[PDB]
């Protein structure tokens, strides 16, 4: 009674201890995966926000009235 | 007649009516690259940190 009351912690707080880091690295683990799935589609796809090499920018094209002759 | 229009001849770039209407799309005209979704809506702290072989938060 001495021993365990004072010194140790019921096979409750350790068993869900182990049930709740099992949840922390389950989800990460299968997050993990999922990472590299998406990083291993982007250089395909090039959709998403990771993978953007800049084009150059429209922004200076000169649209202005030029030169008639032509373009 | 013909007053001399002398050094005001030209410059003033000049206003004219056309009854043709004007071209849309001029020459090639494509069509448009389909952009790329942008990042939107409110963003917390990542979840359990760096996700690294060990290190949580
Ligand atoms: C040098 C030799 C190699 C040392 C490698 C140390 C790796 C420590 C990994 C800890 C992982 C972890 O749980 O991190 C999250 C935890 C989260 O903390 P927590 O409070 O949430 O819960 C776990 C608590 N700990 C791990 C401290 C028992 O954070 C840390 O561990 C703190 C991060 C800062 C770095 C601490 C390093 C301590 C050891 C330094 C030794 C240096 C020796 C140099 C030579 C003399």
């Amino acid at each position: 009674r001495w021993i365990a009351r004072t010194f140790f912690d019921a096979p409750e707080k350790n068993y869900e201890r182990t049930m709740a880091i099992l949840q922390i690295e389950s989800e990460k683990a299968e997050l993990r995966l999922k990472e590299l799935e998406v990083r291993r589609l982007m250089r395909a796809k090039g959709d998403g926000p990771w993978f953007q090499y800049p084009t150059i920018d429209k922004a200076l094209i000169d649209h202005s009235p030029k030169a008639t002759p032509d373009n | 007649g013909w007053v001399r229009p002398d050094l005001g001849e030209l410059s003033k770039v000049t206003k004219v009516k056309t009854d043709r209407p004007l071209p849309e799309n001029p020459y090639h005209s494509r069509a448009r690259p389909e952009p790329n979704p942008e990042v939107e809506g409110d963003l917390k702290p990542a979840r359990h940190g760096s996700r690294l072989f060990f290190w949580t938060m």
